[PDB]
């Protein structure tokens, strides 16, 4: 119809309304699949384009939902370091499923973990303290001690 | 590229991909059937490059960048408004309720706290912009006005200039404010991230680290407070709870606070004609305090007999001592002199 | 979506959805006008996808990707110019001024102390390298060209090899840099956090961290040149220099760099005709170069015979040997093969 309106007022006819109704359309399409593309633009409003972003990320996930996706793209930027002892201490709790006291001296540089043994498997103690490792700075050394 | 794509060469273009029995030429049916579609292309086009611009971290608008630092977690902040003290003056036993608001010119301000004029509580009552913003930071001595008349209230000002308006942060030092964050984390040994949460105090303003104060992995936490005059026990310990909060694995910290340090001094002097010694003695110990807060090192005799001589109403001076002795008086770090013992003679 | 949209499909749709009592045959006037249409279409779509390509940057490189890694935080690092010192030879009292230009090949260098010839200041002066990366970083005693002719200046020669000349980044680092980010899961104080600074010094291609090599808070940082290579020295201190500035206070940090190993070859040759002992020694030096780019593990002597008689103008060999032996040598960590002595007989 807008085409029709600039085009001539001689052309009035049945053809030209036709072809301009069907170019409309075509449009209408057009239009649509930009504001698609633009929503796939940004994280939130995008559906299909999340599996990029988790290329980017470089972490591979069987899709499960839109939402949780992004909520996995979020977690996985930034949200890292641990502040003080107490994210590393509340960290590992959970694998070792009881409390665990400290015993750290600035000389020694040394890092000791308290457990009860039959609590926690030797497996699990393994991933736990390769888990910790991979948080646990480098100069220091965590010691993994199972209550006898 | 966008730019050479324009609604003439897309139309040469596609009368070029078009060969057809009948001949092309202006005015054609088919000249202006394509012609009509390729301006919409024109506009699909502009549309395309203005897709680049909107889609770049740069230069966005309030909604793209509000996505952006949703993404990032780092909230704008939209700023705070105006808080305030004013002065009603009036009837005595008028009673202002809460929720009157006040206006100084086109701003408008809100009274927090019910006032009473001529109780015993006192005729000032805290007043907080309505709407935030610098220009709510009305300065001292302002004659708000009531929006609405109420007998008994006369006059209202405020005794102390009005502060916490804060201006809406703009998209631009949100940005620099994410870059920076983005390009600094923090970190156990640079000093700069550890003093960071001490500075977050606003007791302290000068915060210093001292590595290798108990051996290795020991930091010691060196606070100044005002002008390096000491904050209270429960400053301190504040802010070793929060220290503690962000502190790295399995550091040694201590925080110790400036230490103030006695003066005595004693002089015979001869004092000028209209000039007691009191008055002599409060201008040299307001002098001798400001020269404590400048002084950096050691304390020095002959500056601190120049302003004495210097101090107004003394006409001939002898036998300065300071604690004691008349030599240059060390001062240790975190220290601090304190006049307190004066021993003037006429 | 883009892609669904195809060329022919969207060709049949637009010529179905209008209802013409016209037949449609190929080669029509509608026909072509419709594939006109169709084509310029289709170049918009294809236009779209190459849009939402660059949106996701996977494969070509672009200006997004830059600013989307600035975004993340990492930054290009661009370099260091090489430095170094020249010897000014001449007539005695001619002064080179600051900002003096000097041409070595089509690398130019500036002066940067102003050195007079036959002084007691000397007649050497530090030079640094006008331009970014590594062939600036020259070996001594090059002869270097005033591209401003000075009286009483004759020759300029380096007593030592230019070094600092860190060379460009390219966007496959960078992108390879952000990928091992991405992999590395980083944590105020951890391995991964120390690599990190590590990966922040230029020239720094590979990353070793070895932690408790001496036991508490000690830790081993490694770190190798391109393709596995050397570091020089001043990037070294760079390195634990910056890695001090941010990493935590009391861990005692060690960096290193590979060593070469020096290898020597021995054995007679029966060279083929017209093919002299230096050509020969050329192509296996080459040949051997490539092959200890292209190692891994440890040195095998049948590999060296092997690469040795598939040289051009080798006929026959015997009694060959590597330093004296017959027997592979093992290549240890932070360790190369360097060819350093070629005996070759007929």
């Amino acid at each position: 119809m807008k085409l029709i309106d600039k085009l001539p007022s001689f052309d009035r006819n049945y053809i030209v309304e036709e072809i301009q109704g069907a170019y409309d359309t075509e449009l209408n399409i057009l239009k649509e699949d930009i504001d698609d593309t633009f929503n796939q633009l940004f994280v939130d409003t995008a559906t299909w384009g999340l599996d990029m972003w988790e290329d980017i990320l470089c972490i591979e996930k069987k899709e499960l939902d839109f939402d949780t996706r992004r909520s996995n793209i979020k977690a996985k930027m930034r949200s890292r370091g641990t502040s003080t002892i107490e994210v590393i201490k509340s960290i590992c709790e959970a694998y070792t499923k009881s409390e665990t006291d400290i015993k750290v001296y600035s000389d020694e540089f040394t890092f000791v973990l308290s457990f009860i043994a039959n609590n926690c498997d030797y497996k699990t103690l393994l991933d736990c303290s390769d888990m910790i490792e991979r948080v646990k700075p480098a100069h220091l050394l965590h010691y993994l001690e199972p209550i006898i | 590229m966008y730019s050479d794509q324009t609604y003439e060469v897309i139309k040469n273009r596609t009368l070029e991909n078009i060969n057809l029995d009948i001949y092309k030429g202006e005015g054609s049916f088919l000249n202006n059937m394509v012609s009509g579609n390729n301006l919409e292309l024109s506009k699909i086009y502009l549309e395309l490059s203005k897709m680049h611009k909107m889609a770049f971290i740069q230069d966005t608008y309030n909604q793209f960048l509000d996505k952006r630092v949703n993404e990032f977690g780092v909230y704008r902040k939209l700023g705070t408004e105006s808080n305030g003290e004013v002065e009603f003056i009036g009837e005595k036993g008028t009673v202002i309720n809460n929720g009157t608001i006040i206006s100084y010119r086109d701003l408008l301000f809100v009274v927090i706290k019910d006032v009473t004029i001529g109780s015993e509580e006192g005729d000032n009552s805290p007043v907080q912009a309505l709407e935030v913003g610098k220009k709510y930071n009305l300065p001292t001595n302002c004659e708000f006005k009531l929006v609405d008349n109420i007998s008994g209230v006369t006059k209202i000002t405020n005794t102390r200039s009005f502060e916490g308006g804060t201006d809406i942060e703009t998209d631009e030092e949100l940005k620099e404010r994410f870059y920076k964050i983005q390009r600094n984390q923090a970190t156990s040994g640079n000093k700069a991230h550890y003093e960071e949460w001490a500075l977050e105090v606003d007791g302290v303003y000068n915060v210093k680290v001292y590595p290798r104060w108990d051996g290795p992995g020991t930091v010691k936490v060196l606070i100044f407070g005002k002008n390096n005059q000491a904050v209270d026990t429960e400053t301190i310990e504040r802010c070793q709870q929060h220290i503690d909060e962000e502190k790295p694995i399995g550091p040694t910290i201590t925080v110790v606070t400036p230490l103030p340090i006695e003066i005595s001094i004693s002089a015979v002097m001869k004092l000028e004609d209209g000039y007691t010694l009191d008055n002599v003695k409060e201008s040299f110990l307001e002098s001798i305090n400001t020269y404590f807060r400048d002084i950096r090192g050691e304390i020095i005799y002959t500056k601190v007999m120049g302003i004495l001589i210097n101090t107004t109403g003394v006409h001939d001076l002898s036998n300065l001592l300071i604690n004691g002795s008349t030599d240059n008086i060390t001062i240790n770090e975190d220290k601090i002199p304190s006049v307190t013992t004066v021993n003037f003679s006429e």
